[PDB]
């Protein structure tokens, strides 16, 4: 469960991401597809080449849902109900993949935000991405 | 795939008593009932809304038979699982887009079906040898993903 | 989340287990140590020989805790609180291991309860062991 | 280690620039803070109640250097990781009782550490090659478990 300082750590780190959210989400996707090619099985309709507009577009979407989760950190299951339904009843992504995307987002943030990615903030981002993932797979069966 | 001769004998001995058609149907059907997310790949199979609909669905039964037949053929080539399944691996990746994690779920469901059919005879040591075999098959089916 | 049908299914199945729980718990452990040897790293102080008494004894305790969870299926997080603290603060067992014990319990039940281990019940039981594992693992960080 | 020439080259060049003392200390420190359960093996190191304590703990720093040193030497044996880490695998299993799943965690923390230090230079292709090496090392360290 996210503690107060965790929420504080996440709001601040995400705060600094700012207008670069979309770019980072796309980068994290690209890192995931290259590092973990099994994740590509979920996107056979996408052009997966470097810098493709589908990845960019999707990167923005993910990044925006994350902003919404940070803004709604105290009430995630409710702010994400529609995405949770979407992943459970339509997309049906195996849960292991959420850990691969979460790791790639961390690597992306660590790379863009050196001063801000302290040991304690790393800890908090990891718990946050983990909670978001739990929320997104909670209606699976 | 480090199998010892006594593991290999245990696996082969038991498999000789398996009706692949029937076990194939039980395993595929249980996969779809216990891990409903795996139904994403079989929408052309019709009604999968309840357990009886899945278990008695003739298309599930026919596909189960096909899956387990390929698996049997692999038990006859334990020393070259990768070569044996190479073309199937490519197929599952490039044409069917199946996340290989699903092969691990089926493996474990199959082990529950084997225990269910054989009771006592599926001892801890026999199960351990089958766990190595299902992991080996899953690894071989994932080997050509790119 | 367990559904009404799931609860019914678990109570019926566990009821058939009855006064065998202990014995089935020990068997699930033996199965786990032999199929997934990395799990032994958590029991370096035990004698892990076939028929070992520490194994039997520990089997009974695991089984008693599952029985208690079935008896309080509508209040599991509280019924298992003590165990959750234990696993988080002292034992610190990596979560993947819970999935491995759960599979071996399922295998053990399938081997001894042929008539009851129908598809629907297998499904409800797998969900039940997953909820128990989530509770035991909920306070890790 | 199905590493590509362009991938072996990517790993090696980046590594030539790594301060092993700093990175080892930071990776082992981050591991204990991000995944507190891992503190179970390090009770004798002192105070690990807070991130500042963990990161400053001189035994944590020193153990990090030793771990990353063994890792370095493995990067020169990429064609035979298993052979290189065999003894270390036996010791992690027989004396230290470390669940190999912890090796994967350290691997990922390490990768985050490399990105944190190298920024732009730690590009997607470079990361992918490092993920292959870190899984490779984890698998060789787990190989002699019984
Ligand atoms: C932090 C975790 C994740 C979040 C926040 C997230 C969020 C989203 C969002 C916002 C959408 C778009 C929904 C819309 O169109 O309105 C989406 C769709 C989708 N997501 Fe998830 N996602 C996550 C993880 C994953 C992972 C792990 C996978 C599998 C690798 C995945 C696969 C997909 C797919 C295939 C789509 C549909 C893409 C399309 O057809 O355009 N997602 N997700
Ligand atoms: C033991 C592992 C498996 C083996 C040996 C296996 C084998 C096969 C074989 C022989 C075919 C027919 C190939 C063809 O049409 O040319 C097939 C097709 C297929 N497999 Fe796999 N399979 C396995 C696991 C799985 C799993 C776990 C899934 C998904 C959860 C899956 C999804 C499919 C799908 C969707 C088809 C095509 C069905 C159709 O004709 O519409 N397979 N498999
Ligand atoms: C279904 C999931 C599990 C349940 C219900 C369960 C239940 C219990 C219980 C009742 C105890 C005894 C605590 C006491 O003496 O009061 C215990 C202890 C213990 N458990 Fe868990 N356990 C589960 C899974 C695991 C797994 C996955 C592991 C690691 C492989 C594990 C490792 C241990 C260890 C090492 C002890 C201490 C044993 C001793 O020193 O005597 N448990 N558990
Ligand atoms: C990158 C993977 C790892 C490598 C290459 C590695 C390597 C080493 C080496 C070379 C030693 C020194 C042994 C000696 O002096 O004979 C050591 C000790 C040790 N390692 Fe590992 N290690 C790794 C990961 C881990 C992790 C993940 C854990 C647990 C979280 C761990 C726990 C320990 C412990 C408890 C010792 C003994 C420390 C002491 O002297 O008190 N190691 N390791």
């Amino acid at each position: 469960v996210l503690s107060p300082a965790d929420k504080t750590n996440v709001k601040a780190a995400w705060g600094k991401v700012g207008a670069h959210a979309g770019e980072y989400g796309a980068e994290a996707l690209e890192r995931m597809f290259l590092s973990f090619p099994t994740t590509k099985t979920y996107f056979p309709h996408f052009d997966l080449s470097h810098g493709s507009a589908q990845v960019k577009g999707h990167g923005k979407k993910v990044a925006d849902a994350l902003t919404n989760a940070v803004a709604h950190v105290d009430d995630m299951p409710n702010a994400l109900s529609a995405l949770s339904d979407l992943h459970a009843h339509k997309l049906r992504v195996d849960p292991v993949n959420f850990k691969l995307l979460s790791h790639c987002l961390l690597v992306t943030l660590a790379a863009h935000l050196p001063a801000e990615f302290t040991p304690a903030v790393h800890a908090s981002l990891d718990k946050f991405l983990a909670s978001v993932s739990t929320v997104l797979t909670s209606k699976y069966r | 795939m480090h199998l010892t001769p006594e593991e290999k004998s245990a696996v082969t001995a038991l498999w000789g008593k398996v009706n692949v058609d029937e076990v194939g149907g039980e395993a595929l059907g249980r996969l779809l009932v216990v891990y409903p997310e795996t139904q994403r790949f079989f929408e052309s199979f019709g009604d999968l809304s309840t357990p009886d609909a899945v278990m008695g669905n003739p298309k599930v039964k026919a596909h189960g038979k096909k899956v387990l037949g390929a698996f049997s053929d692999g038990l006859a080539h334990l020393d070259n699982l990768k070569g044996t399944f190479a073309t199937l691996s490519e197929l599952h990746c490039d044409k069917l887009h199946v996340d290989p994690e699903n092969f691990r779920l089926l493996g474990n469901v199959l082990v529950c079906v084997l225990a269910h059919h054989f009771g006592k005879e599926f001892t801890p040591p026999v199960q351990a040898a089958y766990q190595k075999v299902v992991a080996g098959v899953a690894n071989a089916l994932a080997h050509k993903y790119h």
